[PDB]
Parts: C-alpha cells; structure tokens; sequence
C-alpha cells in the first residue's frame, strides 16, 4: 500500500520553469524507481523520463534538450525541472513507480534481451495549465 | 565363413606366400589385368593405355 | 583381399592421389556452375540504408540496399530493393552509397539451387592394370611400413566436406586419439589430430528470410533475400562443455609424448589473416557460415551440462581456393535452417 | 628468375612503428611461403614469423608476439597474376632492434624443405 | 578392425517369451556372393559352442524351428520364438569376410523368478 | 479517433491497439477511469498482477505480422472505461508515448 | 516423393462448372500421363480422361464429351523444372454429379503399364 501526491503551481505563464513534489508513504524512494507521465484532455498520456537511484536517468528524445531532474534524497522527495513552458505543456501531470522486467528472446549472452518498464501505481494527478 | 582359401584364389593374395606356392594361382593376376566430357576422355584414356601396356 | 606377411612403406605426405582429389573437385566444382546463371548486370550503384531494427551505435550486419534493374524487356528499368551483409558491400565515395565487393575485380555466376553442396560419398576404384592397398594397423603413425596391408578394388567412403579449423565428419580412428606429422619439429608442416570420440556441433542461423525472385533478364532470375520476418537474431554454434573438455584432455595427453611429459601445452585462437582462415568456415544447408573460434582455444595444461556459444558471421558472396577471377553468390535460403555434425579431427 | 625487392633504409624513434614491404616477382605468388629474419650486429641471426600467401595464414615467434603484424597483397589482374606484395609492421622499437631486416622465399625444390632459404631480399637498414 | 558390440549383454527371460539380440556392423559385410557372412553361435556351458543359424535366413541342420534371424547388411538381430531349459548359455555374433574374423561379446539368456 | 466497441453485458469484446508486430513484443495493458489515473491490468503480453482477475486476456508475444489484442470475457459496469496499450518491441524503438485510447461502452444503460 | 495436391472441397449450382486444379510435385512432369476418374457414391468408379503434359492431348470417355475440358500448367523456370499443374473443368452439372473426384499418376515403374495408377490425389468432393 502506497500513497503518493505531487505539488506543484499549476498556473504557469508562457516561457517559465517549473518544479513539482513526490511524496512517500508505504516505502521510501530509494528501493523503487520512479517516472513522469503526463496527460492533454481527450490525448493518450505521455511518458517524461524514469529515474533510478545511483544516477541512472533518462528522458524523450524530445525532450532531451531542456528537462532535468534529481531526487530529495534526505527529505525523501522526487523533484522536477522544465523549461520553457509554451502552449503544448498543458496536461494534467502524474506520478509513479515502476517495476521493470526482462523479455529475453534469444541468446543471452550476445545481448538479445531489453527491459520493459510498466507502472504498477499512480499518483492522483494535478492539473498543471499553462496561463497565457 | 567365407574361408582362408578364397584368399588364394583371390586377387594378389599369394603376394606374402612362397614362389612355389604362387604358381597354382598365378592366372588371377594374369585375368584381372585386362579386363576391370573431359571424365570420357580421362577414362578412355586410362583404358587405352592399359590394353597398350597388356598388348606390349 | 587381407594379404600376409606382408609389408609396404606407406607416406601420406607425398601421396600424389589427394593431388588428384584436389585438382578433381576444383575441375568439377567449375564444371557444375557453367550453366548456371551470370550476375554481370547486378553489378550497379546501390544506395543502402539501415535494416529497420533498435540500433544501438554498435553492429551493422545488414543493409537494406534498393537499386536500378533492368527487366524483361531491354528498355524499361524496375527499382527494386534487396538485403545484404555487410560483408558483401563497400561504402564507394544524404543516404549513403555502396556498390558489391567482387564488383572491383570479377562478375561472379550465382548457384543454381536445384544444385545442392551437400557431400555426397566418392569412392576411387583402380583401373585396369593398377591396385589400391590399404593399411589396416590402428597405431599407424602416417609414415613408414604398415605390417598389415590388403588389397582392394575399390575405396570406402569418402564424403566432401569443405571446412578449415577443424574437419568435420572425417573418419575417426578406434583405439585412441592419434596425432599425424611430417616432422613434428618443424614448424610450417600442420599437425593434423584424428579423435576417437566424435564432439558433437550444432549450427543455426535464427533470421527466417524470406526468398524473393528478380527478373534481371529473359530466363534469368535472380535471389534476393526478401524480408526478416521474425527476429533479428545472429547466427551461432554450440558444442558439449564438458565433452569439449574432455575431448581436449585426450589430445593434450596424446601430445606429450612427442614433446615430453613435462611441458605447458595451451591452446590460442588463430594468429591473423584473412577471414576464412581465422575464422570456423564450412556450409549448412547450402549457405556458408564463418564463426569465431577462440571460445574452445584458450586453456592451459599442466602435468596434473552448459555449453560453449560461439558467433558466427556469414558472407553471401565466396571466393573459395583463391582463383583470379571467379567467386560465386551463394543465394540465400527460404526460412530458418540448422544442421548437425560430429567433428571428426581438428588441424 | 626470381626477385625479391624491398624498400629502402629506414631511421625511426623509439616507440614507432615500421612497416617493410617486400615486393616479390617471378613466380606464383599464391603457391610458396614468405619468411622474415634479421640480422643483429654482433648477436647473430633471429627468425621473426612466416606467412603463407595463398590466404594469409601467418606465425610469429615467441618472443615477438604482441608487437610484430605480417599481411599481404595478392594481384587480382589475370594479365599479371605472378606478382605479389609482403608487408611486416613492426612495433613497439626500441635501441635493442638497430638492425637488418630479410623476407626470404622458400627453395624451390621437391626435395628440399621449408626452412632452406634460396632466393633472398636486398636488405632494409633499419636504426632506431 | 571390425569389431561388434552385442545389445544387450543378459537376457533372463520367461519360458515362452519373445527374446531380440542386435549386434551391429561397423563395416558393411557383403561378398562377392552377395550374402551378409554372418554366423549365430551358442554354447551350452562346458562344451562345444554349436550354429545357431546361417548367413540370415538359412539354418544349421540339427537345430529346431524356434530361432529366427533378420538384418539388412549393417544392423542385424535375433528373435527366438519360445525358450527352453536348454537355450541357457552364451551367444555370439560372428563374421566371414574380412580378416581377422571377429566376434560379439556374448550373452547369457537367464531365467525369471 | 477513439474507436467505440459496443456489446451485451456478459459477451466478449475485443480492442485492438497499435502498429502490426515487426519484432518480438512485450505490451502493457492500462485501465482509465474518467477523472482518475490509470490502472495497470497487464504487464507482460499475458500476465496479471495481483487484485485483477482472470476474465482479461491478453494476445502472446510471440506471433509475427499481428496486432496486439486486449481480449474480454464477462463484460460488466465497472469494466467500462478506457483502455491504451504500450508495446516495446524488440525490433523497431522505444515508444515513448502510448497508443490510442478505445473507448469500450457497454449496452443496454 | 511424389505429392498430389488437389483443391479443396466445392458447392455447386446444378448448369455451373467446376475447376479443379491437380498440382503434381516430386517428379518430371514433363512425362507422366495424369488421369481423372470420379467415385459416385453407390454407384462405382467411371474414368473420366487422359492427359499427356508434354504438349496436352487428351482423350475423354464417350458419354462425358461436350462437357468436360482439361488443360494443363507446365513450369518455364528451369530452377523448378519438375512441379506442374492439371485442370479439369467440368460442365454441365446436374444433381447426379454429386461425388468425389481424383487425379491420379501412372506407376513409376518400366514395367507396369499406363493405367495401372500408383500415385493419387487426396480428394476433391463436389456436391451441387
Ligand atoms: C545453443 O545454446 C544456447 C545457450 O545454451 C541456446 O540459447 C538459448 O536459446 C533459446 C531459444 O533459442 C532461448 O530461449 C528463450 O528463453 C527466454 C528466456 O527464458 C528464461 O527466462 C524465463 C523468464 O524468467 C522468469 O523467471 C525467473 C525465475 O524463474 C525470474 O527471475 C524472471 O524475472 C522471469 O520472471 C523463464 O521462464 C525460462 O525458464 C523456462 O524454460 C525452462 C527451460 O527448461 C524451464 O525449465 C522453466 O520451467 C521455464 O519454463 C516456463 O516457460 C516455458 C516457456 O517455453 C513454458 O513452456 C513452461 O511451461 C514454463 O512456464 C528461462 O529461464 C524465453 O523467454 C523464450 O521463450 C519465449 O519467447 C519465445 C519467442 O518465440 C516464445 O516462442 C516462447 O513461447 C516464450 O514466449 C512466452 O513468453 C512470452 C513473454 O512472456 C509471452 O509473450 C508468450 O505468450 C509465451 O508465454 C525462449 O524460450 C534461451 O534464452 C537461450 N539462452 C540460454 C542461456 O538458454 C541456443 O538456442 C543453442 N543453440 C541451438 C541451435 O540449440
Ligand atoms: C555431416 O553429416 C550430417 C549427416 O548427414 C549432415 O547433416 C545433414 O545435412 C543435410 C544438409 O545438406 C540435411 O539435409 C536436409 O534436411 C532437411 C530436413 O528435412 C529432412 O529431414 C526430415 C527429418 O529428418 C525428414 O522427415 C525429411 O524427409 C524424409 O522423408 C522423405 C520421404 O518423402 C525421404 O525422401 C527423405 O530422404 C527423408 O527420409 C527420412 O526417413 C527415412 C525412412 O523412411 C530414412 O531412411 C532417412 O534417413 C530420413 O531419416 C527431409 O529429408 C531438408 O529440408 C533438406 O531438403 C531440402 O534441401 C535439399 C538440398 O540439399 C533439396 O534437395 C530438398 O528437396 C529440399 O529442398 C526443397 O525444400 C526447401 C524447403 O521447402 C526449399 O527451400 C527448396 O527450394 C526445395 O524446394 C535436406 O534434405 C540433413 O537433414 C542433415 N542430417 C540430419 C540428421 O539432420 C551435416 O550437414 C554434415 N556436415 C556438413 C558440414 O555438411
Ligand atoms: C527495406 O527498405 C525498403 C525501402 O527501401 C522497405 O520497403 C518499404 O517498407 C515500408 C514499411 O516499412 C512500406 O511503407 C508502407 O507501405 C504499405 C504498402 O503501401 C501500399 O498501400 C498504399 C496505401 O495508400 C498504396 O498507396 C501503395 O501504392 C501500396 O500499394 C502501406 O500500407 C504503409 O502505410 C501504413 O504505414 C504508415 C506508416 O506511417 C501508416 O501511417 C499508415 O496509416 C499505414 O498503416 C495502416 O496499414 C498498416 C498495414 O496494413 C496497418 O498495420 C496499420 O494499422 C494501418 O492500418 C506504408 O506506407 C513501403 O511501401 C516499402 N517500400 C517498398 C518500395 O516496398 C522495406 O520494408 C525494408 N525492409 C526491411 C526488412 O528493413
Ligand atoms: C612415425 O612413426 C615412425 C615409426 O613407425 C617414425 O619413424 C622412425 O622413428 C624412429 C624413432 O621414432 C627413428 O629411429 C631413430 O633412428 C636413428 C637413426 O638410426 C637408424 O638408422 C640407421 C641408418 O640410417 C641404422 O643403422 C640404425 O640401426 C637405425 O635403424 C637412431 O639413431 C635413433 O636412436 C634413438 O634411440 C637411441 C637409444 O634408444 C638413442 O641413443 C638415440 O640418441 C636416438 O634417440 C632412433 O632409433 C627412425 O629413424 C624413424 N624412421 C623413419 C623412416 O622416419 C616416425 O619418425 C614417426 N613420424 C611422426 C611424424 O610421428
Ligand atoms: C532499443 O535500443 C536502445 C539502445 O540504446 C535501448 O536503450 C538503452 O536501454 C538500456 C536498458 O533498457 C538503458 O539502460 C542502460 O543499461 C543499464 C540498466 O541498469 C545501466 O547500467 C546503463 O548505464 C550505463 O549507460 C549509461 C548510458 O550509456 C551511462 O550514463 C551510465 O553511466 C552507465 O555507463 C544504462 O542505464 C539505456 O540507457 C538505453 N539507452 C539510451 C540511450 O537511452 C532501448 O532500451 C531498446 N529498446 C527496446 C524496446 O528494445
Ligand atoms: C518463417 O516465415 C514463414 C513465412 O515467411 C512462415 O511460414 C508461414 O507459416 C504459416 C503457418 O505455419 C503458413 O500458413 C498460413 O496460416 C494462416 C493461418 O490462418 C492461413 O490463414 C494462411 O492461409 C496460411 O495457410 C504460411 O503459408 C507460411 N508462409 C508461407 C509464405 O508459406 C514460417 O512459419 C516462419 N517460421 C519460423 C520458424 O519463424
Ligand atoms: C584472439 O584473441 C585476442 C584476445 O584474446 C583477440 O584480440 C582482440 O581483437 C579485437 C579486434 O580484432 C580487439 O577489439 C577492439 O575493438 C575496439 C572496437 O572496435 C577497437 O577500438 C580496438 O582497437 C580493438 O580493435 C580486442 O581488443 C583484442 N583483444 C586484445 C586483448 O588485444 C583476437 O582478435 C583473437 N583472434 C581472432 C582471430 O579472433
Ligand atoms: C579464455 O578462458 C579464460 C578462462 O581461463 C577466460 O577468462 C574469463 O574471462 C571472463 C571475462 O572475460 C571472467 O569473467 C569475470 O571476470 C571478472 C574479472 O574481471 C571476475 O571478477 C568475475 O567474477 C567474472 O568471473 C572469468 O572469470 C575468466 N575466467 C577465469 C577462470 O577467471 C577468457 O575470457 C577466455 N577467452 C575468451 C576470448 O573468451
Ligand atoms: C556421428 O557419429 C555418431 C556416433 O557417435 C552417430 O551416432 C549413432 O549413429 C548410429 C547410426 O548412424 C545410430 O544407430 C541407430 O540406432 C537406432 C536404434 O533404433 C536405429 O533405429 C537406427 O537405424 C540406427 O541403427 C546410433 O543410435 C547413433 N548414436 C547416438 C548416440 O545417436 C551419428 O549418427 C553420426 N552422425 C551424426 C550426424 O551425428
Ligand atoms: C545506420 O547505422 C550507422 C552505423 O551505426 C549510423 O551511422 C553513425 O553511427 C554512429 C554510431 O556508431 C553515430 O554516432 C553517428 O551519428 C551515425 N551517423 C549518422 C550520420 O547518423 C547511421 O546513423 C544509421 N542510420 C542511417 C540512416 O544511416
Ligand atoms: C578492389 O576493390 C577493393 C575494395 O575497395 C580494394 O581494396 C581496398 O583498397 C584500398 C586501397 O588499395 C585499401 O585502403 C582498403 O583497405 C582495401 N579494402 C579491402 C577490403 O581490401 C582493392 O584495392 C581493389 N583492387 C583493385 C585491383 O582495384
Ligand atoms: C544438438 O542438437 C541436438 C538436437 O536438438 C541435441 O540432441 C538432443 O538434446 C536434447 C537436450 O538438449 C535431448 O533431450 C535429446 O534426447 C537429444 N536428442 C538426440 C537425438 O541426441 C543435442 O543435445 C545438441 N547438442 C548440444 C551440445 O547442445
Ligand atoms: C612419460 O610419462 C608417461 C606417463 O604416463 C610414461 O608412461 C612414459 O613412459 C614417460 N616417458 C618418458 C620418456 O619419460
């Protein structure tokens, strides 16, 4: 059992940085992994980036130029940071776990296996509306 | 059992036996000396030569 | 016809009949691609990209290659699209732009495939005039008398396989593993090792292709290999660990007779080269694998269940006893093929 | 006849690379063995490695691996298919290897062997 | 050499049961006559090892309706119809052509309790 | 875009989601609630986790030239939501967004 | 091996036609003769015709002429110079052609005669 909530501005103007929150309960954030999904009304969601503990991170290749991200490590937390917020950043923006697997189809040792992630919980979701 | 005397009756087989003991089977290596498209001509001419040297 | 107190000096290093074995396969094996079809006109500019698949920036290993063809008719040209290995196309100096390798030195006639490479088994009768004799001692060294001889009319057995680092499905001798030699104290002569017990090899290429036919002209057809429906999987070979083991536990044991029985025999992969002589070359199923063989090399030996994956690379085009102007395209195969051998000796 | 040509002397700095190239023409250069060897000034011979030149098959000596390459290049024009090119890239020099370096070719007899050397190179000078 | 092996060694088997020896062929035995040389031996223990049957197909004169012999040049085998009390003993395979003659191992048929 | 699936309650409906299998193919079935999250039903081409039962279906990886199916038995009014699908496959990259969303209503309100 | 795949099973509408394709694999068939005969039920074999695929003469039985035609397919490639194909297109149907019909090959043997038939098709059922 798991609960787990963001806190972010959810009113952001054009051209503008951006941060958001991740709170524990039930287990901490350095046994699980962790990502970002975000979610246009009437859209299929979209998957940000996941991050590991010990530095292991990636994001889109989309979005490779501008997001960064980090842990609170300390605090127990999960941070955000985007830039350049423009009109197509208004999703509804969630939180989650991940729990990754290997589908092996071949000879292992030649490299013929790739981990697939999925998401075994949810956050409760924000509304995060870019204000012209 | 085919038998040890099929041996001598045999191709070449008095090779290692005496010189008097030859003789009695000394007409097998005497018969089976003659008688046995490039491959065509390789052959044909294996088989003259053989009947040339039997002739010489 | 087992003869009797007998004895005859045997050498099998200056033996003139696998002269006239080797000079024999190489006449015919180009006696047996004559009618078959010339790939002058396939010879062209080819503009290649990437295989769809995850690349990773670190392997290549295919080439979705699309080119101008000529048809049926002499005026109208078709643009048509075919797979290649990287092994059989050369980056001539956008997307990029390549041409086939044999194309620098000699057109090459591609196998007609209701001609099989399988070996079938080739006996020598002798001719008229003539005899074979035949030694029959188990400790035959290789040179020098044979005190049980006997004559014959005709050979055994004797099928084709063409292999390099170690044959396969050769004869193997009965009493035990036995090592041959023409001076084992020189260097340049191989030493050439018959085992007892048959290790066993298993070969495979897991890409089910897919056969796919182009008209280059009236009556000529040309194979391409369609399509990779599947997986992209890279073609391996396996043998028994353990029995691999064991199998080199009986040589290292043969071979210290010759040098002593204190000495450090180890194993090493091949010093350089070309391909075909580094690499495991022979045929599976009519298509030429080339696989690395440094995974059963390396040991070491002192005087007191899984098993080994090796890779494998595979080439279409093959120049093999290293003519002037004459290599052949062997054409790719309809679906996933495998074969099973018993490696007989290793060299 | 036959002719083994090389290239000329050489002078390099300790840590390159040298590479030799024995041209070789009379003969049928996919058939006979090409071996190395090197003359040290007042140390004697020392054999380096041969290389069979029909696919390239090459050995070394033991104390040389690791820092000796030996490849070749045949002639692919059936207008002259005699010809043909030897190539040794010795590494790793040091002031020890201030020597003369051979490609030899085999005798071209029946009855001799591999090691009884004919027909010799001219002799690259090579000082560190 | 061509030496054979017998499959299996020890056979107790019941007094009216079906038994089935192999012994196979390393070379191929075939004459000039065309007719596989093999022989079929049992000896009773403590005498004379008899003939069971012929080549294949043709049988020792002496010798009862219940053994038959089956092969087709390279693998051959028995099957004996009923057992007796005297078909106790040690069997072989043996072969005519190429020198030396060799032999089977040999088996010995046993009783069931 | 959404297509619409209608049938009785009680009957089987089937949702197709995503490109034609080029590779091997892991897909990751979820489950939108309308105002929530999602939900993961599927996690592997057929396995489910623990809270949800065995009336789902998912099609086997392991077929080539097809389209992933989510395939259900026993239809119901909880089960009328929004479906999506996620494919990793082994042969073409990683899919970074997921695939389009079916609608899946049931009759007779 | 010799294989006699034949199409599958057919509903007709009594005055339709039928196409049957008799493909042959596994030999010449450049040489062999192919006939076609048909089971009605309770009521017996009935030969139907002959076809040579070397050029296509055939010869039908006389109570079946002005209804029945049958061609043939030979292969032009000379990579698969032995699989061919027979079609037999048959008219006139009536409800008392409800059966079953076979193609089939002559004996492989040079003894054996023409109709002595080894090799037969699996099957085609023809109800109208
Ligand atoms: C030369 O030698 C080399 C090496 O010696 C050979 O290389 C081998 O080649 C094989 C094929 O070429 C290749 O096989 C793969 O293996 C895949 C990996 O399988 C392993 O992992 C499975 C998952 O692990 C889970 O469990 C562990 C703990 O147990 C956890 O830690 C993990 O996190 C996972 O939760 C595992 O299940 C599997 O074990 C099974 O197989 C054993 C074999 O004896 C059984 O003893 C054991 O009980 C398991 O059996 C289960 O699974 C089988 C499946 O076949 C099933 O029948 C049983 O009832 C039981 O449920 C291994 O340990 C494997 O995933 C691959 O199979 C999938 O993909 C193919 C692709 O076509 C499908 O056809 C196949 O059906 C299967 O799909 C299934 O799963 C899909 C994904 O979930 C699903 O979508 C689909 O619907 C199906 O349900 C395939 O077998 C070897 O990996 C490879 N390497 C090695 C080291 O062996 C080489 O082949 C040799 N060369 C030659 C010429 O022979
Ligand atoms: C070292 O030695 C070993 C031992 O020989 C070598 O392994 C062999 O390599 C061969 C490769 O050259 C390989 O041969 C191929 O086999 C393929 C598999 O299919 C055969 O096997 C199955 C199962 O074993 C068998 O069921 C099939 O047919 C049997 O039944 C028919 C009856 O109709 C018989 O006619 C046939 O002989 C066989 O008989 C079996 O049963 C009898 C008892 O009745 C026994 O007495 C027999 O011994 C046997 O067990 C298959 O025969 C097969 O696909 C290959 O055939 C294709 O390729 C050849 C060209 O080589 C071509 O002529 C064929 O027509 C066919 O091509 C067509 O089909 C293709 C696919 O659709 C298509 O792409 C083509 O275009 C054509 O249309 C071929 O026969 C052999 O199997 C293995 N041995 C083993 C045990 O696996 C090893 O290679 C050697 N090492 C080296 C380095 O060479
Ligand atoms: C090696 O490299 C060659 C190229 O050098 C490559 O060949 C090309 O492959 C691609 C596929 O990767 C082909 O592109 C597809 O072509 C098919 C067939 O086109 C026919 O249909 C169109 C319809 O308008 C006709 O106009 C045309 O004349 C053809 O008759 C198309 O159907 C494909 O469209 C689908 O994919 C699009 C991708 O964006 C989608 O946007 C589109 O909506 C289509 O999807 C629909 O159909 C799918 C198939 O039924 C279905 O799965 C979907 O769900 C959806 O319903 C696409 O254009 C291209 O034509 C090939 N070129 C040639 C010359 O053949 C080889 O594939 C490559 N091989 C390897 C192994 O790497
Ligand atoms: C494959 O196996 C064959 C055997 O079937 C080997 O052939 C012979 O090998 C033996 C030893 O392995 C060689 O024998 C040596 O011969 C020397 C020369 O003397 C002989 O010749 C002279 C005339 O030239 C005769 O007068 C004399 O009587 C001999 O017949 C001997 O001097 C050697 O003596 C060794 O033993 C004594 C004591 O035991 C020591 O003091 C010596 O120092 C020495 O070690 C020895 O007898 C023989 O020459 C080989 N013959 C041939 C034709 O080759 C092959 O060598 C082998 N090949 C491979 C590749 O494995
Ligand atoms: C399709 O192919 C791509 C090939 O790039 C593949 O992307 C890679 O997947 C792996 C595993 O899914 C990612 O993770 C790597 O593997 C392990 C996981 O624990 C880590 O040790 C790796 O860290 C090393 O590499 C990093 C990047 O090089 C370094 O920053 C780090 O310090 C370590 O050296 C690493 O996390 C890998 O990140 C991606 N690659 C990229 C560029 O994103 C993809 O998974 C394949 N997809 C499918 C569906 O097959
Ligand atoms: C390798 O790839 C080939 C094709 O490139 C695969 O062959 C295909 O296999 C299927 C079934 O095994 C054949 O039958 C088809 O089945 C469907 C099922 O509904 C049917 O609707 C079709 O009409 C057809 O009968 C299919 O014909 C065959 N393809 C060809 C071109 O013959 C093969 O299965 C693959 N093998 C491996 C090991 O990957
Ligand atoms: C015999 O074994 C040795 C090592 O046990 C093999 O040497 C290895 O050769 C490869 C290349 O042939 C080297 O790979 C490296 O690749 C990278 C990326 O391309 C490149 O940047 C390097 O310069 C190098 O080429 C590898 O390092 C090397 N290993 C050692 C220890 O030197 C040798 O290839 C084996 N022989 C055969 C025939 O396989
Ligand atoms: C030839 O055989 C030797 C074995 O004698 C192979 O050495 C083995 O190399 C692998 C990795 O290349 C070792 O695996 C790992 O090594 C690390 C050390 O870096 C070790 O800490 C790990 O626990 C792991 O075992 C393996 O241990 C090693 N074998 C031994 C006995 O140490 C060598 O790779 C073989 N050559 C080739 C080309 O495969
Ligand atoms: C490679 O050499 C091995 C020898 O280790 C060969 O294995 C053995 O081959 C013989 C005949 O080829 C097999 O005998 C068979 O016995 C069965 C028993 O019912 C019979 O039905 C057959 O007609 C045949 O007489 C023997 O079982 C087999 N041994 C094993 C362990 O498989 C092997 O055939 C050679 N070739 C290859 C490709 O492996
Ligand atoms: C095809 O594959 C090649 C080889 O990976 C790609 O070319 C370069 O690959 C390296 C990785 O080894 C990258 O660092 C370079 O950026 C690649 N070059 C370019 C121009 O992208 C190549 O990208 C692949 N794709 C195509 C379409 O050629
Ligand atoms: C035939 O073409 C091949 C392929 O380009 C040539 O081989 C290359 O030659 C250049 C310069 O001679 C070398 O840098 C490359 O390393 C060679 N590549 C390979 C794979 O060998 C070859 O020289 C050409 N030969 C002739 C006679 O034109
Ligand atoms: C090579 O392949 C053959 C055939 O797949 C393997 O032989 C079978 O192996 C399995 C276990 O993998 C056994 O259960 C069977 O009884 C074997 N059958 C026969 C006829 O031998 C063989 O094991 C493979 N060799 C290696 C080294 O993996
Ligand atoms: C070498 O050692 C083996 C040990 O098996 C012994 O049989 C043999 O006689 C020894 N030979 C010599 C020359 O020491």
């Amino acid at each position: 059992q798991v609960h787990l909530q963001e806190s972010g501005p959810g009113l952001v103007k054009p051209s503008e940085t951006l941060s958001l929150t991740c709170n524990v309960s039930g287990t901490l954030v350095r046994d699980n992994y962790w990502s970002w999904i975000r979610q246009p009304l009437g859209k299929q969601p979209e998957w940000i980036g996941y991050v590991h503990d010990s530095g292991d991170t990636n994001y889109n290749p989309s979005l490779k130029s501008r997001v960064h991200l980090s842990l609170d490590k300390s605090k127990n937390l999960v941070s955000l940071r985007l830039t350049g917020v423009t009109a197509a950043d208004s999703a509804i923006y969630y939180c989650a776990t991940t729990k990754h697997g290997r589908r092996i189809y071949g000879v292992v040792a030649f490299k013929e296996w790739f981990t697939y992630f999925y998401m075994d919980v949810w956050g409760k979701g924000t509304s995060v509306t870019v204000s012209s | 059992a085919v038998g040890i005397g099929a041996v001598f009756l045999g191709f070449l087989g008095a090779a290692g036996s005496t010189m008097g003991a030859a003789s009695m089977t000394l007409t097998v290596q005497a018969r089976n000396l003659l008688s046995g498209t490039v491959w065509g001509i390789k052959q044909l001419q294996a088989r003259v030569l053989a009947v040339e040297r039997y002739l010489r | 016809i087992h003869l009797e107190n007998v004895t005859e000096e045997f050498n099998m290093w200056k033996n003139n009949m696998v002269e006239q074995m080797h000079t024999d396969i190489i006449s015919l094996w180009d006696q047996s691609l004559k009618p078959c079809v010339k790939l002058t006109p396939l010879c062209v500019t080819l503009q290649c990209t990437n295989v769809t698949n995850n690349i990773t920036d670190m392997r290549g290993e295919l080439k979705n290659c699309s080119f101008n063809m000529t048809t049926e008719l002499r005026d109208k040209k078709q643009k048509v699209y075919s797979l290649f290995y990287r092994l059989d196309v050369v980056q001539i100096n956008s997307n990029k732009e390549y041409r086939l390798i044999n194309c620098n030195t000699s057109a090459c006639t591609q196998a007609c495939p209701k001609v099989s490479f399988e070996p079938i088994p080739i006996h020598y009768c002798a001719p008229a005039g003539f005899a074979i004799l035949k030694c029959k001692d188990k400790k035959f060294n290789g040179t020098g008398p044979c005190p049980s001889v006997s004559t014959v009319q005709c050979t055994h057995g004797i099928k084709p396989v063409v292999s390099t680092q170690l044959l396969l499905n050769g004869s193997l001798a009965e009493e035990e593993v036995m090592i041959r030699s023409e001076n084992i104290t020189n260097n340049a002569k191989n030493i050439l090792v018959q085992f007892n017990t048959p290790v066993q090899i298993n070969c495979t290429r897991p890409n089910n292709n897919t056969r796919k036919s182009i008209r280059i002209g009236p009556g000529q057809a040309f194979y391409a290999t369609g399509d990779i429906i599947g997986d992209i999987r890279q073609a391996h070979c396996n043998v028994s660990k353990a029995t691999w083991n064991e199998t080199l536990g009986k040589v290292v044991k043969q071979l210290r007779k010759h040098f002593g029985n204190n000495t450090i025999i180890r194993f090493a992969n091949s010093s350089g080269g070309d391909l075909e002589v580094t690499t495991h070359s022979f045929n599976c199923g009519g298509e030429f694998f080339y696989c690395n063989t440094s995974g059963l090399f390396n040991s070491t030996w002192i005087s007191n269940n899984d098993s080994i994956t090796l890779p494998c690379r595979i080439k279409q085009i093959i120049n093999m006893w290293q003519r002037i102007g004459q290599c052949m395209y062997a054409p790719p195969i309809q679906g996933v093929i495998r074969c099973v051998s018993n490696i007989t000796g290793l060299i | 006849q036959v002719q083994l040509v090389q290239s000329g002397a050489v002078i390099k700095t300790p840590g390159s690379s040298v590479k030799i190239s024995c041209r070789a023409s009379g003969y049928n250069f996919r058939d006979y063995s090409i071996h190395w060897v090197r003359l040290i000034p007042d140390k004697g011979f020392e054999w380096i490695g041969w290389i069979k030149p029909l696919w390239g098959a090459v050995s070394y000596a033991r104390q040389l691996q690791g820092r000796v390459s030996m490849t070749r290049q045949l002639s692919q024009d059936p207008d002259d298919p005699d010809w043909g090119v030897a190539y040794m890239e010795f590494s790793g020099l040091t002031p020890a290897d201030t020597a003369e370096y051979f490609c030899v070719r085999r005798g071209s007899c029946d009855y001799c062997g591999d090691f009884p050397w004919q027909y010799w190179g001219q002799g690259t000078v090579v000082v560190v | 050499d061509v030496l054979m092996t017998q499959t299996p060694l020890s056979l107790p088997v019941s007094l009216g049961d079906q038994a089935s020896i192999s012994c196979k062929s390393s070379q191929s035995i075939v004459y000039k006559d065309g007719n596989s040389y093999l022989e079929w031996y049992l000896q009773k223990v403590g005498q004379s090892p008899k003939l069971l049957i012929y080549r294949v197909s043709n049988r020792f004169s002496g010798v009862p309706d219940r053994f038959s012999g089956s092969g087709s040049g390279t693998d051959f085998t028995l099957k004996i119809s009923r057992v007796e009390a005297e078909d106790l003993g040690v069997y072989y395979c043996f072969q005519g052509t190429h020198l030396p003659y060799t032999f089977g191992g040999g088996t010995k048929l046993e009783m069931k309790r | 875009a959404p297509t619409f699936v209608s049938v009785a309650p009680g009957q089987t409906a089937r949702i197709t989601c995503g490109e034609e299998s080029l590779g091997s193919r892991s897909v990751i079935w979820y489950q939108q609630r309308p105002g929530q999250a999602p939900s993961l039903i599927i996690y592997n081409n057929n396995d489910r986790p623990s809270g949800i039962p065995d009336r789902f279906s998912g099609s086997p990886g392991s077929t080539f030239g097809t389209t992933a199916t989510l395939t259900i038995t026993s239809v119901e009014a909880g089960d009328e939501a929004d479906y999506y699908c996620h494919i990793w496959d082994s042969r073409r990259p990683t899919n970074w967004v997921f695939g389009e969303g079916t609608t899946l209503i049931v009759l007779s309100q």
